[PDB]
């Protein structure tokens, strides 16, 4: 029974919903591919690139090792034990290079073996190190060459964007006052005159024949002396090319900058000649000047762009177009691009190591595989995926989670200009590019906007760049419409008519304003291209979740946006009453459930794998159980079949994480009535129903995971065992069998998780002691306890427990570090005083108290409620939709309905009533057959509201009740006392998640303990553990009020000053007197620490000759 | 006037619509409450305290051949509510499953004073290997109580289960007026007492009452 | 509603920091070492409610301002003898134990 | 060591109003359960005396004034309401006639000095009238329990009445906060305590378990039954 409402979509928000990886990697990592065709992009570019390297005497000896085709291979290991022996998911990949000779000499070292290349999952993303981490898709200035104003004081520069920060120097020619146009290359600042006359150019020929019509021209003739001569040129170009090199014309250097596609190259072109062209005058090719003609260079971009520019310095073609952060000049580089050009940088080393080993080496003995020393194409590309601003973990708390932070767009990256935490440009950037794929109510706080979602329907097709949505053209397809395109306006979804769409002032947007109505009302190619298929396409695939942003303000609509990705799976997951299409969706392209192949059959027994489909062939299907999260989030799957077939509108064939039946369900929906209790639900703290914990409701389960190292120290071997020396206490082996702690154990704070003994050899068992310990038996000691021991936090039940030893296997640890254990804990929450429980409209809130059935708001028939969100400010202050969930509440729960209202698209007001308006022919359908009707109490009130004007007066009290169902509802008893609510208060069933952020996490307490040996200072320990922190702004606090000793006793008897502490220790296990300071620590210190350095401090008292008896001790 | 009518249109354990009748206008709710609240509280019950399952260590665990999940269990078990026919006292239920089935809370082993009021109750769909043998405590109690009363017994994998004991399920009452007594005025009460495990609302009801005196009571010599 | 004449003290001593300081000293000079210091013993006693029954409370300024709200006391530059100040202490029962 | 099974009952006791009540521990969830119910009908039956309608020879109509009278009708009809009496013990529900001489302050005791029903309150302005001092009043006094205004009608002497309202019950407020206290560990326990206040005649403690009474003595109610299966 699932209702839903809408109007036509002519698409799908797109497989997968991960393709922004995926699809992009394997491209990019073609491989898979028959070893001919494949030709750009991706590791063989790379290969390519690195053009075959030579080495001193052009074209005169042996060796020239070109390259060929590449093998990535048998990989290592597999998935799963990497995470076990903490290893990168890494492959072989190694690539046959033939060197040669000049004296004829073929030789081909079979591949060649190299570096380790590192997969991606089926998931769409990396197991590196052991921990599961994502490469977020960054985006830059698109390539080309597009001036922009100079910031300074008026007069536009102009910059040339190279293809990838790494494959051309960022130009920019600045035309100044006193310099006048300037080449600024990377370092260097130099008259643009100069590399002119290199290209050619030259007074007369240069300008009078360029720069006329707008003078800027003098000052770049005046160092004419530049304009004297090519060739010697270059030199003092070289010269002005740090540091003291060797001035003897070369051709070389320059031999780049523009010759060969070495270190500029937008490639092919595309989106350099294919965009400079249509910006310039026209005319280019694949890049930016050109030599080894037969000489001299000729110029294909750098008096154009200097025309253009002064033709924007006082002409016509302004186009004072900045950066513009129009995605027709945002670029975005997926993963697979990252990982590529950092291919094409182990070979630039590479290439060095391979032209130095060319030459020693007998020319005759010196072949590849032996000239190729796999260490390049490693580190520096295992050094990328793990230790990059823009490789990151991977969000796992709920599925959702995950899947969203592969469609996150990064651009903090590490690139070319690109905007640092606050870099030159951020409060600008962040703002909402008039490009609607990359959705505008995402974000979150201080990073805001340097990191955005990209639009669902976004992106697909032939790219070289920019998202593009999809926009329909008048049914058929829905062209992949470019995001520089104009295609005569487009037209907004709505207003319809079969296929002719009846609206004759249709609404439509066209270049930017919201135009109208263009009115072409061609029914032919949607009066050009207009249509979006969908609205979906303007929001974040996790915002759609939202069953009315239409009334959801955006800000807070983003409050919701996020905070819902800090679900946190429970056992009950409830896919919501009102979800939109996508819930079934999500969780489905995040692989966190069990899918099928073909056809039905079962077989199966049900418990631990869903036994093979049995569909002709024959595999079974394990179910990952009780993981871990990284966030500790415990996702484990549930196997949904007895024994069938395929699917029944869904081959669900066992759900996973966080998901209802295949619906994302991340929180849990219950029933709430609206209204301020007695202040438990003051501010924003909402009040609870006992039941929801008595019902095992918003209970989530938890699993952490302790380690262990056995090091080697010199005092003895760091050793894992069960002997604790004196923690005899029947505890030992009370648990920990043979060493570590068992399964099935439970655990509180203090048990020996993991023991393990150690040597150190502090002092003599000097006589006496040793024979006193002769003695009375008393054995002599020569090792520590040193075991592990579960932390203050509480603990829970020994869920699992890994062991890895050096020499073992697949592993490889720490030097020094022999042996590891690992011990995972559960923990099952329920629910308590703190925590967070927000909804899908950001309208979060922590629990404050939680009364009992017996007190709460009765309903009429006695069903108790279940949440008590107060309406205060919380609506009214955030303006927002979170009634119209409320109300197709009831209007669903005594209708007994789940459904599918979409974002701006459905579940009508009137809709919302109808429903609701029946809904309630039983729910009071029934009253009046149990045989009960209306009660003192509800007239009481009834005849009350209508003073409010709010029921239709003169109609009977069961007439104004139906009235008054379809607004608010039912009288709402306060089974606390008896009486009624004078007022209706709206009830309804919405739908809480319950935040990865409970209580128990936080909140320690301080008293002694884990003093530190190196600040002196509470921090880092053993037993008892704590230590708070009191910051500066506090001490205002404190110097503002006047608790002068208050404050003093923060910076004495509570940290750095021994004397004091230790004072203050002494004085309370005795009583009666209080911590008495003098002169703390930190005083005598500072005298007797700048002595050092040559000082007399001298501490003068009243009278200046009282001198101080100080640190007289 | 000078007393009521105390109907009771009563039932087979559960539903209990019991009204009183002309009283004067207002105690409407003085009685119709209280109970209420006391009938959804203060109320000796039936509940489950524990189960060992076969080779199960302990909780997040998952029986071979069983489709279910340990802890759904578990949380089905928290259900089952039992009846003890007799005078004071606790008790373990016992139940083997075997091969293809559905263990549904019925299979649980017949025993001397006992009955299951909510037979069915899909407790677990083992096949294949029904293997099932199970150990659950069922404590006598009062009230909500859970991670303190200790599922001992079996020193080993207890897993102790939660302790939902109120038999009462749901409890209301109206007010309706349509009396006669003396003038159109008075209040009619009628407080239902809904659903329960075992017990019965009568019982409930009365059980009720007891306690609300007993305090009443406490209002005896004051310092 | 605060402390039981909080605002009565604040009229007594002059700059209100200086009141801190006596009932600080008061208190750091009442039960600190002895308790027979104090003036307010008879049937004004600060007696604390506690299960079992009353009985006076480990909280020195709690009979501090209290006390000095009462009349006794005095404060500004007199007993110039610091020294004699706390000696005459020894005149009459001090001390303690450990 | 300090509650056990067996709450603590304080009372306060000033006189003849308020009187502070407090029994201590109970399970949380009582003192509503129960404080409420009492503070309800506490408010309401409880057996009480008070005025209820006048006859002042001269006009009816409550509204209009008087000569030779500081007053008009209504002050002295209010003034009336805070009348105190006490019928002893029989079944009494009688008149009342009152003196009025020249310029003087007309108490509320200046009327037949009737024994079998006294007057708590003697003073009470009720009216002043100066030189010309007429005033004769024949103020009846009813019997009741609830509240009642000009619904019940004061047929007394037919004609002239200005039947005033049934403000008879001896309590005038009631009022009970329920504070948890631990003084048994566990940190949340349930703590009534009761302010009743009266004046009407009859004691507050007294006002208490009468109600208390009340309300047991109509649980009994919930007795011997009557189904149908
Ligand atoms: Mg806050």
């Amino acid at each position: 029974k699932i209702k839903r409402f809408g109007r036509i979509r002519e698409v799908i928000p797109l497989p997968p919903l991960t393709e922004i990886q995926v699809e992009s990697y394997k491209k990019a990592l073609q491989a898979d591919v028959p070893p001919e065709k494949r030709e750009n992009v991706g590791i063989q570019a790379a290969f390519k690139e690195t053009f075959p390297i030579e080495e001193g005497d052009k074209g005169k000896g042996g060796l020239v090792l070109d390259f060929l085709e590449y093998r990535i291979g048998d990989p290592p290991f597999s998935q799963d034990e990497c995470r076990e022996k903490d290893l990168t998911y890494q492959a072989p990949l190694y690539a046959r290079l033939q060197l040669i000779h000049k004296d004829t000499g073929l030789i081909k070292e079979d591949e060649v073996f190299l570096g380790h290349l590192p997969l991606m999952t089926e998931d769409g993303s990396f197991i590196i190190n052991g921990a599961d981490r994502v490469i977020v898709s960054q985006i830059h200035r698109s390539p080309g060459v597009y001036f922009t104003p100079d910031p300074a004081r008026p007069g536009r520069y102009i910059a040339s964007i190279i293809p990838l920060p790494k494959r051309g120097p960022w130009i920019d020619l600045e035309v100044e006052a006193s310099g006048v146009v300037t080449m600024k290359v990377n370092k260097r600042k130099f008259p643009l005159v100069l590399l002119l006359r290199v290209l050619g150019y030259d007074q007369e020929t240069l300008v009078r024949e360029l720069s006329a019509y707008g003078d800027l021209v003098q000052g770049l003739l005046d160092e004419a002396v530049l304009a004297m001569r090519p060739e010697e040129a270059m030199v003092r170009l070289f010269t002005l090319l740090r540091p003291g090199d060797p001035p003897k014309k070369d051709k070389a250097l320059a031999y780049l900058f523009g010759l060969l596609a070495d270190p500029k190259r937008y490639d092919l072109g595309e989106a350099g000649r294919y965009k400079a062209e249509e910006k310039l005058g026209v005319g280019l090719s694949g890049r930016t000047l050109v030599r080894f003609e037969d000489g001299e260079f000729k110029d294909e971009v750098f008096l154009p762009t200097l025309r253009y520019l002064f033709a924007l310095t006082a002409g016509v073609p302004g186009h004072e177009v900045d950066d513009i952060d129009h995605l027709g000049n945002r670029r975005i580089r997926t993963v697979g691009e990252l990982m590529a050009d950092q291919f094409r940088v182990g070979l630039a080393r590479l290439a060095r190591g391979v032209r130095e080993r060319m030459v020693m080496g007998s020319p005759d003995t010196l072949t590849p595989a032996k000239l190729v020393n796999s260490r390049p194409l490693e580190a520096a590309l295992r050094e990328f995926f793990s230790r990059s601003q823009l490789s990151q973990f991977k969000d796992e708390t709920n599925p959702l989670s995950s899947l969203r932070h592969k469609r996150r767009i990064s651009a903090l990256g590490p690139g070319g200009l690109t905007r640092e935490r606050a870099g030159f440009d951020v409060r600008d950037v962040h703002r909402t590019h008039y490009g609607r794929i990359c959705p505008v109510e995402t974000p979150e706080g201080a990073n805001i906007g340097l990191i955005t979602s990209l639009a669902a329907y976004a992106r697909v097709d032939a790219l070289g760049f920019i998202r593009t949505p999809y926009r329909r053209v008048k049914n058929g397809v829905v062209t992949e419409e470019v995001v520089y395109m104009t295609a005569s306006e487009e037209d907004r979804y709505t207003i319809a008519q079969a296929n002719t769409p009846l609206e004759g002032d249709r609404i439509a947007t066209d270049r930017v304003v919201a135009r109208r109505r263009g009115e072409p009302v061609i029914v032919a190619p949607e009066e050009v291209e207009f249509m979006d298929v969908s609205p979906k396409q303007v929001f974040s695939l996790n915002t759609n979740l939202i069953p009315f942003l239409e009334h959801d303000d955006a800000n807070r609509a983003l409050m919701g946006s996020n905070m819902q990705t800090q679900a946190v799976p429970l056992i009950r997951a409830q896919a919501p009453v009102v979800m939109t299409g996508l819930e079934e969706r999500v969780v489905r392209d995040s692989l966190a459930a069990l899918y099928a192949e073909e056809d039905g059959e079962v077989v199966k027994v049900d418990g631990t794998r869903i036994a093979v489909r049995y569909e002709d062939g024959r595999l079974v299907h394990p179910l990952r159980r009780y993981a871990r999260s990284n966030q500790g989030t415990a996702f484990d799957q549930r196997p949904r079949v007895r024994v069938g077939q395929r699917v029944k509108k869904g081959d669900l064939l066992a759900d996973g994480p966080a998901s209802e039946e295949g619906f994302l369900a991340l929180g849990q929906n219950v029933l709430v009535a609206i209204m301020p209790f007695d202040g438990y639900n003051f501010e924003d703290a909402i009040v609870i129903s006992e039941e929801l914990l008595k019902r095992d409701f918003y209970t989530s389960i938890h699993i952490e995971r302790y380690e262990i190292e056995a090091r080697d120290t010199k005092l003895g071997p760091e050793r894992i065992t069960r002997d604790i020396p004196h923690l005899s206490e029947a505890a030992l082996r009370d648990l920990d069998e043979e060493g570590i702690v068992r399964i099935g154990a439970e655990v509180k704070p203090g048990d020996i998780l993991v023991g393990r003994t150690s040597f150190k050899g502090e002092q003599e068992p000097s006589p006496e002691e040793r024979l006193l310990r002769s003695i009375f038996g008393e054995k002599a000691r020569d090792v520590k306890d040193t075991s592990l021991r579960v932390p203050p936090g509480e603990g829970g039940i020994v869920v699992g427990r890994l062991r890895l030893r050096r020499g073992d296997p697949g592993v490889e640890l720490k030097p020094g570090v022999r042996e590891v254990v690992r011990v995972f804990v559960a923990q099952k929450r329920k629910l308590q005083v703190g925590d967070k429980l927000a909804n899908r409209h950001g309208n979060k809130g922590v629990v404050a108290k939680i009364l009992p059935v017996e007190d709460m708001p009765h309903l009429p028939d006695g069903t108790p409620v279940d949440v008590i969100l107060n309406p205060l400010g919380v609506p009214s202050r955030m303006n927002l939709g979170q009634i119209l969930e409320t109300h197709l509440g009831l209007a669903g729960y005594f209708l007994g309905q789940r459904y599918i209202s979409p974002v701006f698209d459905g579940a009508t007001e009137p809709e919302i009533k109808e429903l609701l308006a029946e809904a309630f022919n039983l729910y009071f359908g029934k009253r009046q057959g149990e045989g009960f009707g209306v009660d003192k109490r509800e007239k009481e009130v009834l005849a009350r509201a209508e003073k409010l004007g709010l029921v239709s007066p003169g109609k009977s009290p069961e007439e104004q009740l139906k009235e008054l169902f379809d607004l608010g509802k039912v009288v709402l008893y306060d089974g606390r006392t008896g009486e009624p609510f004078e007022g209706p208060i709206v009830v309804g069933q919405m739908f809480i998640m319950k935040l990865y952020h409970m209580v128990e996490d936080k909140m320690h307490a301080r008293s002694t303990g884990p003093y530190s040996l190196i600040t002196q200072q509470p921090l880092g320990g053993k037993a008892q553990f704590g230590g708070q922190r009191f910051g500066e702004m506090e001490v205002w606090a404190l110097e503002a009020y006047g608790a002068a000793h208050t404050l003093q006793e923060m910076l004495t008897i509570k940290s750095d000053d021994i004397e004091g502490r230790n004072a203050a220790y002494q004085a309370i296990i005795k009583g009666e007197d209080v911590p008495e300071p003098s002169v703390p620590e930190s005083f005598r210190v500072l005298v007797k620490e700048l002595q050092a350095l040559a000082l007399d401090v001298q501490t003068l008292d009243e009278k200046d000759n009282p001198v101080d008896i100080f640190e007289g001790l | 006037l000078k007393a009521p009518v105390f109907t009771a249109t009563t039932q087979g354990d559960h539903y209990g619509e019991f009204v009183l009748e002309p009283l004067e206008r207002g105690f409407g709710v003085t009685l119709g409450n209280p109970l209420r609240r006391i009938l959804l509280s203060s109320i000796p019950g039936t509940a489950v305290t524990s189960v060992y399952i076969e080779d199960v260590l302990h909780e997040f665990s998952t029986i071979p051949g069983v489709k279910e999940d340990v802890v759904e269990i578990i949380l089905n078990l928290k259900e089952l509510v039992v009846r003890f026919l007799d005078p004071r006292w606790r008790t373990t239920l016992i139940l083997r499953a075997e091969g293809p089935k559905e263990v549904r809370a019925v299979d649980f082993t017949p025993s001397a004073d006992v009955e299951i009021m909510n037979p069915d109750l899909h407790i677990a769909t083992l096949e294949e290997g029904g293997k099932l043998y199970m150990e659950v405590r069922v404590d006598r109690g009062v009230g909500y109580v859970p991670a303190e009363r200790h599922g001992i017994k079996d020193r080993i994998n207890a897993i102790p289960v939660d302790a939902i004991f109120s038999p009462v399920r749901r409890v209301a009452f109206q007010v309706e007026d349509t009396r006669l007594g003396q003038r159109t005025d008075l209040d009619k009460l009628t407080l239902r007492i809904w659903t329960d495990g075992s017990v019965t609302p009568l019982e409930a009801l009365n059980q009720a009452v007891a306690i609300l005196k007993e305090h009443l009571n406490y209002f005896a010599n004051p310092e | 509603m605060a402390e039981p004449g909080i605002d009565k003290l604040f009229g007594m001593v002059d700059s209100k920091y200086r009141l801190t300081v006596v009932v600080a000293k008061r208190a750091q000079q009442l039960l600190r070492h002895r308790f027979k210091n104090t003036v307010l013993e008879p049937e004004e006693r600060p007696k604390m409610r506690t299960l079992e029954g009353l009985y006076d409370d480990p909280n020195a300024v709690t009979w501090a301002m209290k006390e000095l709200l009462t009349g006794r006391l005095f404060f500004g530059e007199n007993l110039v003898p610091e020294d004699r100040l706390q000696k005459e202490m020894e005149r009459l029962y001090p001390t303690e134990e450990e």
